[PDB]
C-alpha cells in the first residue's frame, strides 16, 4: 500500500532544477508543545536550497526520495 | 468544432529521452521545463532528441512533434517556384 | 430532528482570549485544541474553557501527539470543579479566513460521530483586530432537503462571506451564531483592567517638561500659521476637483493647527486643574 502511495504521490511532470545548495542545519533551543514545528527544529540532516526553472529559489527543509549525499551543488 | 475538441499546444523543445521507459526532458521557451510523458496518439519512434513538440497546458505531454526552426534568411534561399528556361 | 438555526455558541471570555492567544503564538501553524461545555437545550451549545493539547506538524498539517494528557487534563480539571467533558475542537487559521478543509472536516466528523452537536471553531489570529476578532462556528451537513429548521430570523444575519462560500459553506458544513454572554464578575474584571492607580490621576508633570513641550508646539504653530496664511490665499485659484487633490503629499496647516490647539488646551487645563485641586486637597 505504502510503495502504491509513493508511486500516485510521483505524477509523471516534474519541475527540473538545480540544487543551489546543501546546508547543514541543527534544531536551536527548545520549542513550546503546542506550538512546536518539524522543520524548523527537530531536523538535524542536510537540507537544500534549488532554484527551479521557473526563476524560483526553495528551501527544502526535508530532501525528498534522493538522497542528501548523491546530490551535489 | 475546432475550438471545442481542438486544445492549445505550446511550442517546445526536446532534450533528453530517459531509460527506454518513455520519459523526455522539455525545455518550454521562456516558460519552464519539465520531465514529461507522451500522448497516447503518438509513438515513441516519432520523438528524437532536439526536435520541437507540442505539449498541452495540463499534464505537459507531449502530443505532436513539429518542424525544425529555421532562420527566415536562409528559408528564403529555396526556389520554390523554378525558372523556365531551358538548355 | 431540526437542528434550528437560532441554534448559538456561547463563548466565555476566557476561551476567547485562550484561543485567541494559542493561535498567534502558532501564526504559521493551525494550531489547535479542544472545547469543554455543556449541551444546555437544543438551541445552546455553551463552551466555558479550551485546553491547547501537546501536537507537532507542519504549516499544511497540524496533529496531536498525545491522547493520554488529553484523558489526564479532563480528570484533573474534573478534580478541580470543571467536570464539563468535550463539545468540540478549536484550531486557527492565519489569513485565510474561517472555514474548514478536508483534513477538517474529517475531524469534525470524528466528532459528530462521537457526540451529535459537536462543533468545530476556527479562529484567524493575524486578521483580528483590535475591535473585532475574526471566529466562526460550524458543523457539517450529511450526504441529503434543507441542513436547518428556520423558526425565526436569528440565523440569516450574518451575510456569510465570500471565502468561506468559495471553501464550502453552506455545501459541506453550515455555520452558528456565536454569542459572547458574561456574568456579573467578568464585566467586572473587564471593565477594571484598564483602570489605573488614583495617585497617577493627582499627580502633577514636571513643570520644565511642560513649559519645554508648550514652547516647542507655539514655535511649530508659528510656522503652520505662515504656512495657513499662504494656503488661504489659494483656494479661490483653485478648481473645484483640483483642490482635494491639492492636499496629497503636502502638509495641511489647518489640520495641523487643530491638532495642536486641542493636545495644547488638554494639557494646559489639565495642569492648571490638577494643580488647584491639590493646592486644596493637600492642605
Ligand atoms: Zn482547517
Amino acid at each position: 500500500e505504502n510503495s502504491e502511495k509513493i508511486k500516485v504521490n510521483k505524477t509523471l511532470p516534474y519541475l527540473v532544477s538545480n540544487v543551489i545548495e546543501l546546508l547543514d542545519v541543527d534544531p536551536n533551543d527548545q520549542e513550546e508543545d503546542g506550538a512546536n514545528i518539524d522543520l524548523d527544529s527537530q531536523r538535524k540532516g542536510k537540507c537544500a536550497v534549488i532554484k527551479t526553472s521557473t526563476r524560483q529559489t526553495y528551501f527544502l527543509p526535508v530532501i525528498g526520495l534522493v538522497d542528501a549525499e548523491k546530490l551535489k551543488p | 468544432q475546432s475550438e471545442q475538441p481542438l486544445q492549445v499546444a505550446r511550442c517546445t523543445k526536446i532534450i533528453n529521452a530517459d531509460s527506454e521507459d518513455p520519459k523526455y526532458i522539455i525545455n518550454v521557451k521562456q516558460f519552464a521545463k519539465f520531465v514529461v510523458d507522451l500522448s497516447d496518439q503518438v509513438a515513441p519512434t516519432d520523438i528524437e532528441e532536439g526536435m520541437r513538440v507540442g505539449v498541452d497546458r495540463n499534464k505537459y505531454q507531449i502530443h505532436i512533434p513539429l518542424p525544425p526552426k529555421i532562420d527566415p534568411t536562409v528559408t528564403m534561399m529555396q526556389v520554390e517556384e523554378k525558372p523556365d528556361v531551358t538548355y | 430532528p431540526a437542528v434550528d438555526t437560532a441554534e448559538q455558541v456561547y463563548i466565555s471570555s476566557l476561551a476567547l482570549l485562550k484561543m485567541l492567544k494559542h493561535g498567534r503564538a502558532g501564526v504559521p501553524m493551525e494550531v489547535m485544541g479542544l472545547m469543554l461545555g455543556e449541551f444546555v437545550d437544543d438551541y445552546t451549545v455553551r463552551v466555558i474553557d479550551v485546553f491547547a493539547m501537546p501536537q507537532s506538524g507542519t504549516g499544511v498539517s497540524v496533529e496531536a501527539v498525545d491522547p493520554v494528557f488529553q484523558a489526564k487534563m479532563l480528570d484533573m480539571l474534573k478534580q478541580t470543579g470543571r467536570p464539563e467533558m468535550v463539545v468540540g475542537w478549536y484550531h486557527s487559521h492565519p489569513g485565510f479566513g474561517c472555514w474548514l478543509s478536508g483534513v477538517d472536516i474529517n475531524t469534525q466528523q470524528s466528532f459528530e460521530a462521537l457526540s451529535e452537536r459537536a462543533v468545530a471553531v476556527v479562529v484567524d489570529p493575524i486578521q483580528s483586530v483590535k475591535g473585532k476578532v475574526v471566529i466562526d462556528a460550524f458543523r457539517l451537513i450529511n450526504a441529503n432537503h434543507e441542513p436547518r429548521q428556520t423558526t425565526s430570523n436569528l440565523g440569516h444575519l450574518n451575510k456569510p462571506s465570500i471565502q468561506a462560500l468559495i471553501h464550502g459553506l453552506n455545501r459541506h458544513y453550515y455555520s452558528i451564531t456565536i454569542n459572547y454572554r458574561k456574568n456579573e464578575l467578568e464585566q467586572k474584571m473587564l471593565l477594571n483592567l484598564h483602570k489605573k492607580s488614583w495617585m497617577e490621576g493627582l499627580t502633577l508633570q514636571d513643570y520644565s517638561e511642560h513649559c519645554k513641550h508648550n514652547e516647542s508646539v507655539v514655535k511649530e504653530m508659528l510656522e503652520l500659521a505662515k504656512n495657513y496664511n499662504k494656503a488661504v490665499e489659494e483656494e479661490d485659484k483653485m478648481t473645484p476637483e483640483q483642490l482635494a487633490i491639492k492636499n496629497v503629499g503636502k502638509q495641511d496647516p489647518k489640520r495641523h493647527l487643530e491638532e495642536h490647539v486641542d493636545v495644547l488646551m488638554t494639557s494646559n487645563i489639565v495642569q492648571c486643574l490638577a494643580a488647584m485641586l491639590d493646592t486644596v486637597v493637600f492642605k
